[PDB]
């Protein structure tokens, strides 16, 4: 099954997204939707009442038009669609200390194929370690250090993982490749090696916003839309970020001759999602209202983390990219 | 004659699955290195 939730998962992407903008000023932002969409949907297993309802409702999905069943077996097509290169997998850390219920096992395993790993969590600092080496393999070495020891403790660790490789269908030219100015601001000049093509590429000159787009192909299914805002415009377009705005963006781009100059990019961003999710509405998961009743039978959990890592390497073959969320639970 | 577009000031990327149209990753690249 293939397109059930995007409308779901999209709005949940881009409000996050714009969450995220507004509450940083000038760093870089890099992350992956889908791999927090996935965490938290899987989360979702574990809760129940107004927890429950409350986490759904704000990863996007309407609960009186799609049950709790058609999202989960959603987020498995999603998952068997994705597991050059894509790769995408969950895991579950668990104390020795800790009894998962049956039909908790029976359904990380039916819907989301989790991984479920027994751990010490009485040394933090050897299962974050430990927990840092599986993501860091599963990610091909991308994603490292995704935990810290700093952290609180847990008793239970969740956590989603994505990988990606794209070839663009039209590379840069390694020759063409050359210094040039980033203005970052007004006042503020970097250098970057900046790649260049001259080819037919889709471009528009959004006339309803004071931006320039184009959009190019990985090979196989992947896309990427490049968006450049006027001078100091970026939160304006960044407002106008929908579903519709891409349709309309779709519809308006057109095969043109275009020299087209974009940097090469490394970028990553590290998150603690936590007060950004309770501005979206997420917030009981994360008090000692909380109800996890679903995950074992006899102990009161609550949500202290949820941590998101991506990384973004863009050069003139394509793109290396990897993401993960890791949502550790501990007793209230 | 060609369109000139340099993406030399803070700017957006969104990754998509056009199979799924899942977002795979969004960025705002405000210093690309
Ligand atoms: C035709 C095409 O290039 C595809 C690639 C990515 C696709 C979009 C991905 C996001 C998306 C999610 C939706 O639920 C509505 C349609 C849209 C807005 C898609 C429209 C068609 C797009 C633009």
């Amino acid at each position: 099954h293939h397109r059930g939730l995007a409308s779901a998962n999209v709005d949940f992407a881009f409000s996050l997204y714009k969450h995220l903008v507004a509450l940083s000023p000038k760093k870089n932002i890099f992350i992956s939707p889908v791999s927090i969409s996935m965490a938290l949907a899987m989360l979702s297993l574990g809760t129940c009442g107004h927890t429950r309802a409350q986490l759904l409702q704000g990863l996007g999905f309407n609960l009186t038009e799609r049950s709790e069943t058609e999202i989960h077996q959603g987020f498995q097509h999603l998952h068997q669609l994705f597991a050059l290169e894509m790769t995408m997998g969950n895991a579950l850390f668990l104390d020795g200390s800790l009894e998962l219920l049956e039909s908790f096992s029976a359904d990380i395993a039916h819907y989301y194929e989790s991984e479920v790993l027994a751990m010490n969590f009485q040394d933090w600092a050897t299962a974050s370690r430990q927990i840092n080496s599986y993501v860091k393999n599963k990610t091909q070495g991308k994603i490292v250090d995704l935990f810290s020891g700093l952290d609180s403790p847990a008793i239970l660790v969740l956590v989603n993982y994505i990988f990606f490789k794209g070839t663009w269908t039209q590379p840069f030219d390694l020759a063409s490749t050359r210094e040039e100015n980033f203005y970052v601001d007004e006042t503020t000049v970097v250098k970057v090696p900046m790649m260049l093509q001259s080819s037919t590429i889709s471009y528009l000159h959004d006339s309803e916003l004071p931006c320039q787009l184009v959009q190019m192909n990985y090979v196989g299914n992947g896309t990427v839309f490049f968006i450049l805002p006027d001078k100091g415009k970026m939160n304006t377009v960044i407002a106008a970020l929908s579903r519709d705005t891409i349709n309309r963006w779709s519809a308006g781009l057109t095969s043109s001759q275009v020299d087209l100059y974009i940097p090469k990019v490394t970028i990553s961003g590290v998150y603690d999602l936590g007060d950004v999710l309770e501005e979206m509405g997420i917030a009981d998961l994360f008090t000692n209202q909380a109800n996890f009743s679903r995950i074992t039978q006899d102990a009161q959990l609550k949500s202290s983390k949820v941590v998101h890592k991506a990384v973004l390497q863009l050069n003139e073959e394509g793109v290396d990219t990897a993401g993960s969320t890791g949502v550790t639970l501990n007793l209230t | 004659k060609p369109i000139i577009l340099r993406f030399n000031q803070p700017f957006i990327i969104m990754i998509f699955d056009h199979f799924t149209w899942s977002s795979l990753f969004l960025a705002r690249v405000m210093n690309p290195v």
